[PDB]
Parts: structure tokens; C-alpha cells; sequence
């Protein structure tokens, strides 16, 4: 037999889950029909609309206020918008009524506007709400993908960059979308104050801006997860086979003789030094005046 | 001759149900717990005009 | 106030129905092999 | 008296975890992944007029 | 390059750790039996 | 006892899979509105026929 | 149009018209869209998504 200690690994099935944000304008046109006794909307055309990282970086992220107008492309045509069709301004950020621990939500506008008009004519009206929302993103293996708690798919791996080699990784957008600043200082929209910097991805999507602080993808995801960590395991050396025996787990795993070089796995980096610690942490608290090392 | 002494076996799970209810993108009822309250979040559907 | 989590196997505790049983009868035998001796 | 000789058990499982997601008539992320990109797939997105 | 899959389950190596007991117990019992025979 | 050959069956839990192909037709209506210095899109019904 | 999932459409334009200050104009767009889709179909086989 071999005494020893171990520490055992099993696949990651878990999803990547990291945070970011989304900008993007409510913008909805309702056409009233004003009747003799009574008005009918007999349209509501609502969309989503992005905020170009311009006006994210120069105005958000500046003074914590968004355009009252919005501007964007539908149908392949640059399309504006003005709420209550006035002059555009630039309002503040409010809170959401709901903004409890996590799932934050700022915006502008509390009200959407309509006119209904003289009896026997159709009014149309338009609103425009700044929305940013602090949502989880997650992404699964092979990560070249991930969807947002608002329920969208970004066709972008999450380690799309532009430095480190992350320009090759998978992405279905054009390259004009999508921009990283190196030692970006967000704004929190709360305490009117500046984070500290990160690289921060931002892609502008049809129907929202998305933006994430940028981590490489060697530090972030790993095939193999720690199952159970066993201070005392006994390593035999059946017929062909080695036998690894846990007796305070009452287990007993079944290897071959020959070592497993983790080279040949996926995203395998974490287990060496992940178990190194664990192991020379069991050691050095157990087994540091007994045993030694072999 | 000894005697075999006591064991106890412990409940060991691989993955829990929560685990196993972690693998997808994404998850019907969260997006829909999320995204139907848009109009309770972000506008005022208790006044009138 | 707290919730009570229960595992989705009863399989430990079938192998500890089934260790009881060995161990208890085995140790009976043994003990009446080394009675007679 | 002969000896207990050793045995060797194998992990048997009788569906896998892709089986047990394999039992309903939809999965919510793979409709929603391949049908949130119809605009990339079937438009130009990108040149504008 | 590949992907390690695992289990749902450990009842296996349980039922390993329980027979491998049982079986070297038994058999050095069985052994000193024989040789004090 | 009898030595013998045997096939053990399972309940299928799967669904059943094949191919088939969706012949569709995409009818986007747009209504714009030209204004002083820019245009709107006041509409745009899409519907799959 | 990788390996399995094809769809073959016959047009990348969506059509739309803005008109002369201060009026509404109105466009359509009508795009042939036929794909190669994976039915699925679950007991008792009375239907498929």
C-alpha cells in the first residue's frame, strides 16, 4: 500500500456565469383614434433600440444622464426618435422602484406619452425610455455564446478581445460593432462615483449595447471542478491496477498504473496549482511532523 | 478471530439538483420571472390621464 | 427558521442495511467458531 | 476454505444526464438560439442606405 | 484534445469500498481458520 | 441454474427525432415618417406567411 | 449554412420608404425563407414542435 492524500476532480457541467450590462431605448409609437365619446389606440409599435457607446462613454458614464433622443438603424436606414417628439435633452438616471440586491435597473421615464386629438382624426404619439439594466450573463462550453437575464442570445464569446490572442475567438458580428477600453472606469449610477478601471467590452447589438469587463479565458474557465478533497487515502497495487481506498468516505476509485498527463483535457490549467495548495494545506496541518513526502 | 467494527455510510452526490438544473443557457421560467414585470419596473401603470 | 435538503438516492442507506447485516451475522459465527476452539 | 476472489464494479448508469434532457418536445435555449439570429441569417444587418 | 465525462452517481465505488472490506476481512479469517486447522 | 444469453431493454424515455423543412415567406410592412431633419419608423409589422 | 441547420432565402434587403417632409409613407418586404428544420415528437405521437 501508499499513503497519501488526494484530492479528487470532477467535470464541470456548471455554465459560465459572469455580470454585465445592457443600454438600450424603449421606444414606443402609440396611434390614437379620437372617437365622439371615447378614444381608441388602434396601434402600439414598441422596440428596443441600443445606445451607441458614444453616448454610453460621453454621457452616461460621465454625468449619469441619457438623450432624450434616439438614434439607430432599422431596416438598414438611420431612424431617429424624440420623446413626447419635443426638443431632445439629456435626463438623469433614476432607480428603478424595485432595485434590490443584485438585478439593478436605472431610468428616465416613468410615464409614456400619447395624444388622442379632435374627434374623427388619428393622433400618433412616441415615448423613449433610457433603460440600463445590471443583468447576469452565462455562457456554456464551448463558450462561443452567451444569453442575458433579459433572455438574449449575444453571438460573441465572452473573451472576444483585442489583445492576449482574444481576437480569435468566435464571433457572428461584424468588427465596427464591437469596442474594448483598456482601463475603463465605469460609473456607478447610485453613489455618482467612479469604479476603478478595467478593460470593458462593449458590442452594439440591433436591440441593445452589451457591455462586460474583459478577462481572459485561461483564469476564468475550467473543465474540472474540485469534488472532494481526502486527507487520508490509501493507494494499492492490484493485478494491472491501482486502487485508491477513502476510508473516512467509505469509497474506493479504481485508476490504471499509468499517469494522466491533463494536457490531453480541455481548459485544464486550475487542477495543478488548485490541488497543490489543497494538498500542501492537508500536509502542513496534519501530516507536517508524521509522514514526509515522497 | 476479530471482529468486523461499524461503518457509516455517508450520502455522497456527485451533483446536486441544483447542479443538474445549472448545465443550460438559459432558463424558461427565470427569463419570464425577469422580463414580465418590464411595465412594473420602468413605468407607472397606476396613474391615469 | 431553516429547510430541510433531501438527497436524491436512498442507495447509502441501502449499503448500510446490507454492512449490518453481513457484519452482524459474520461476527456472530466468528464469535461462536472462537467460543468453540 | 477457499478465498473471496476480487471483483471490479463498473459505474452502470441507465440513462445519462443527455438522455434525461432528452424527454421534452422543446428545449427554451435551443429555440432561442437558433431563432435570434433569423436578422443575421436571412438580412444584411450591417450596410446601411 | 477531449473532455473527461462523469458519473451521476458514486454508488459504485461504495459498493467497491464495502465488497473489498468484507472480502479481506473474511478472507484472513478464513485464512487463520485454516491455518490453525 | 441455466447459462444462457440475454438482452436487457429499457424504457425509452427519448422523443422521437426526424427531419423535416419550413417553406415561409418573411411580409415586413414599414411605415415611415419624413420629418424636418429626419425620418421615423412610426411601424413595421412583420408576419411569417 | 454549416452542416445540418441549411436555409436557403431569396432576399438580404428590406424595403422602406420615407416621402417628402411631413408625410407617411409605407414599404414592404417579402422574403422567400425555406430551412431545414429537426422535428420532434414525444408519446403518443399526436404532434410535433
Amino acid at each position: 500500500f501508499t499513503e497519501g492524500i488526494a484530492v479528487v476532480y470532477k467535470e464541470n457541467i456548471a455554465a459560465y456565469k459572469f455580470k454585465a450590462t445592457v443600454y438600450y431605448k424603449d421606444v414606443i409609437v402609440s396611434t390614437a383614434w379620437a372617437g365622439s365619446s371615447y378614444t381608441q389606440i388602434t396601434n402600439r409599435y414598441a422596440d428596443r433600440v441600443p445606445i451607441p457607446v458614444s453616448e454610453i462613454t460621453d454621457t452616461i458614464d460621465k454625468f449619469g444622464k441619457c438623450s432624450s433622443k434616439a438614434t439607430y438603424v432599422r431596416n438598414n436606414h438611420k431612424v431617429e426618435a424624440f420623446n413626447e417628439d419635443k426638443n431632445p435633452q439629456d435626463m438623469p438616471l433614476i432607480a428603478s422602484k424595485y432595485n434590490s440586491v443584485g438585478s439593478k435597473a436605472w431610468h428616465t421615464t416613468n410615464d409614456t406619452y400619447m395624444v388622442a386629438g379632435t374627434p374623427g382624426t388619428y393622433r400618433t404619439g412616441t415615448s423613449v425610455n433610457c433603460i440600463i439594466e445590471e443583468v447576469e450573463a452565462r455562457s456554456i462550453f464551448p463558450y462561443d455564446s452567451f444569453g442575458l437575464s433579459t433572455g438574449d442570445i449575444i453571438y460573441m464569446s465572452p473573451f472576444f478581445g483585442l489583445r492576449d490572442g482574444a481576437y480569435r475567438e468566435h464571433s457572428n458580428y461584424a468588427m465596427d460593432r464591437f469596442h474594448q477600453f483598456e482601463g475603463y472606469r465605469q460609473r456607478d449610477l447610485d453613489t455618482r462615483a467612479l469604479l476603478e478601471p478595467a478593460a470593458r467590452n462593449f458590442l452594439v447589438t440591433p436591440h441593445l449595447t452589451v457591455g462586460w469587463n474583459w478577462k481572459p479565458k485561461r483564469t476564468e474557465v475550467c473543465s474540472l471542478v474540485k469534488w472532494r478533497e481526502v486527507e487520508d487515502v490509501v493507494r494499492d497495487e492490484y493485478a494491472h491496477n491501482f486502487r485508491f481506498t477513502m476510508k473516512t468516505l467509505s469509497t474506493t476509485f479504481i485508476s490504471e498504473t499509468n499517469e494522466f498527463n491533463l494536457n490531453q483535457i480541455h481548459l485544464s490549467q486550475c487542477v495543478k496549482e488548485e490541488a497543490r495548495a489543497i494538498i500542501n494545506r492537508i500536509y502542513t496541518t496534519r501530516y507536517n511532523s508524521s509522514h514526509v513526502r515522497t | 478471530l476479530t471482529l468486523l467494527k461499524d461503518r457509516e455510510f455517508m450520502p455522497l452526490r456527485v451533483y446536486t439538483r441544483d447542479e443538474l438544473r445549472d448545465t443550460g443557457l438559459l432558463d424558461y421560467s427565470e427569463i419570464q420571472r425577469r422580463n414580465q414585470m418590464h411595465s412594473l419596473r420602468f413605468y407607472d401603470i397606476d396613474k391615469v390621464v | 427558521n431553516r429547510t430541510i435538503t433531501t438527497t436524491s438516492s436512498v442507495e447509502f442507506a441501502m449499503l448500510q442495511f446490507t454492512y449490518d447485516h453481513i457484519q452482524e451475522h459474520v461476527n456472530e459465527m466468528l464469535a461462536r467458531i472462537s467460543s468453540s476452539w
